[PDB]
């Protein structure tokens, strides 16, 4: 009834959940459809905006800034408002279009000096971990006092498009810990995302929460704590989803349908319509 | 104009684990596009009990008329229906020798399950859809879940001794289990053939033969790009 | 590739219609 139709609010709703649920490496692909099966772009500009950024934030979408040679990451961590975010490796704001996924306008950012070191310590130690464990890995850090407390939050993105073979991939890792000697918690999300769709539709989504623990004596020092941390649990991480792919092929895929009827031969279908 | 492929290719991209959401909210943004969204893009089946002959019965789009879908085995509508679409009384003939057939199939390759036929009428022929659902048992952790959907159009001919077969199938795969891992979608393949009608290789043979060697080579694909290029993939992300 | 056949004109679900 007319009472109960879906309101134009529903719509641009549905539309800006729909772009947040783009695979890695085709969020133009998907606003294209989205944009013409709403065929309202002034109620998709106001309605859906905050979805092109909450795509890219929770995506870790790495960004180069002319003039300056590594990547960043859009995250969450770095969202300084006005449409504008944070390299706090180079310690410069900059602004970005969340839909050409372009970076501009960089100025200098003013830098909270007390995690100045610790958080290069760690930045510095988590470049080489990801350079060295990546094939085209990227990497964030940020230093912030979080309800009065110095915390570290370290971001890692790396991805695989190849749209032309019909997939793409990403991981992302986030890890975190606060400057509290002698031991830190530390708390940590990996994710993975695969997308196949030559001729079907398939995707691996997986997300493994991670505590451990962290000991805090000097900068340099737990900077390379917090690298073993983190290469044993992302290396453990990926053993472990390989072991369940295993698993599912010999064990979960192989009950569901035989190869062949126990005669080993296929089926005889003069038979099957038999009395 | 394009919105019926933009919404073809946007469930192209979203993730399989909500199609049943995601495509009603689609055909929310979009309702004109409701009957060829219905009909073209493939949902998990689900399982209906025929309290009549006490039997389960797979319901997707094919057996659906309104709010209500049809039983193979008493071929009634549940909830009841007195203006529904039947298949003609010959077809109908055809359409229990074909429920027999594929429920015999199904158990030779699936040793359990449920399965489904369902036929209908057109000018110069007939089509049908063969369906298989099977869940796995949970072992080891893992839930998992296959559907068949293999759409069938016979063109008859003159002579009535060769038809022309054209054959869409789909399976659907859907493995869950450290953490969460959710490795779940489908393919889709077609092919099309010409194939002899005898009195010793009738419809039914000659559908039965391209279901199962297309889905032989199904499972061998779903191997393939589940198991191999998906993990690939991952191993290449670091 | 090629269209799948098509059903003859069936009422819509409830919701829809």
């Amino acid at each position: 009834d007319f009472e109960d139709r879906v309101s134009d609010e529903e719509k641009v709703r549905i539309a800006a959940k729909f772009i947040t649920h783009a695979p890695p490496g085709e969020f133009n692909e998907v606003f294209n459809d989205v944009r013409l099966l709403l065929n309202n772009d002034n109620l998709l500009r106001e309605g859906a905006a905050h979805a092109f950024a909450q795509y890219n934030m929770d995506q870790f979408t790495p960004v180069k800034i002319e003039g300056y040679d590594d990547q960043v990451l859009i995250t969450e961590h770095g969202d300084l408002g006005n449409g504008r975010f944070l390299d706090p490796r180079n310690k410069i704001s900059f602004k970005f279009d969340h839909l050409r996924k372009e970076a501009s306008d960089p100025q200098p950012e003013d830098t909270e000096s007390a995690l100045k070191q610790w958080r290069d310590a760690c930045d510095s130690a988590l470049r080489a971990y990801v350079k060295d464990h990546y094939p085209n890995g990227f990497c964030t850090v940020y230093g912030k006092s979080i309800d009065g407390q110095q915390t570290i939050i370290a971001c890692i993105e790396s991805h695989q498009f190849q749209p032309k073979n019909f997939w793409n991939g990403r991981w992302r890792s986030e890890w975190k810990f606060t400057i509290t000697p002698p031991t830190a918690q530390v708390a940590a999300v990996l994710k993975i995302q695969v997308h196949y769709y030559e001729d079907g539709n398939v995707q691996l989504v997986s997300h493994k929460d991670i505590q451990d623990s962290v000991q805090v004596s000097s900068d340099v020092q737990t900077a390379k704590e917090f690298i073993k941390i983190i290469e044993n649990a992302e290396n453990e991480y990926q053993t472990a989803i390989s072991e369940n792919y295993q698993t599912m092929s010999d064990t979960t895929f192989k009950a569901l349908r035989r190869q062949l009827p126990v005669t080993r031969t296929k089926i005889d279908w003069n038979k099957i319509l038999s009395y | 104009d394009q919105q019926l492929d933009c919404a073809l290719d946007l469930m192209r991209r979203l993730p399989p684990q909500q199609i049943e959401k995601n495509l009603s909210d689609l055909i929310d943004l979009v309702p004109s596009l409701c009957e060829d969204l219905l009909s073209s893009v493939d949902q998990p089946l689900k399982i209906a009990r025929d309290k009549v002959v006490g039997k389960d019965y797979l319901l997707c789009d094919y057996n659906r008329d309104g709010d209500s879908y049809r039983s193979p085995w008493s071929n009634k509508y549940d909830p009841p229906l007195e203006d529904g679409a039947m298949p003609s009384a010959r077809l109908r003939k055809l359409e229990v020798e074909a429920n027999n057939a594929f429920d015999q199939y199904r158990d030779l390759y699936f040793e359990g399950g449920v399965s489904s036929v369902y036929l209908w009428d057109l000018d110069h022929g007939f089509a049908g859809v063969i369906l298989i659902k099977k869940a796995g048992d949970g072992s080891k952790k893992i839930k998992g879940c296959w559907d068949s959907i293999h759409v069938v159009e016979v063109q008859e001919k003159s002579s009535g001794r060769t038809a022309h077969y054209k054959l869409t199938s789909t399976v659907m795969l859907w493995l869950q289990t450290s953490g969460t891992m959710n490795l779940g979608g489908s393919l889709t393949r077609q092919m099309e053939k010409d194939e002899t009608v005898s009195d010793s290789s009738p419809h039914i043979a000659n559908i039965g033969r391209l279901v199962e060697d297309m889905e032989n080579k199904i499972r061998s694909t779903l191997n393939e790009i589940y198991f191999g290029k998906t993990k690939d993939i991952v191993n290449g992300l670091r | 590739s090629f269209a799948k056949p098509k059903m003859p004109g069936r009422r819509l679900p409830g919701r829809f219609n």
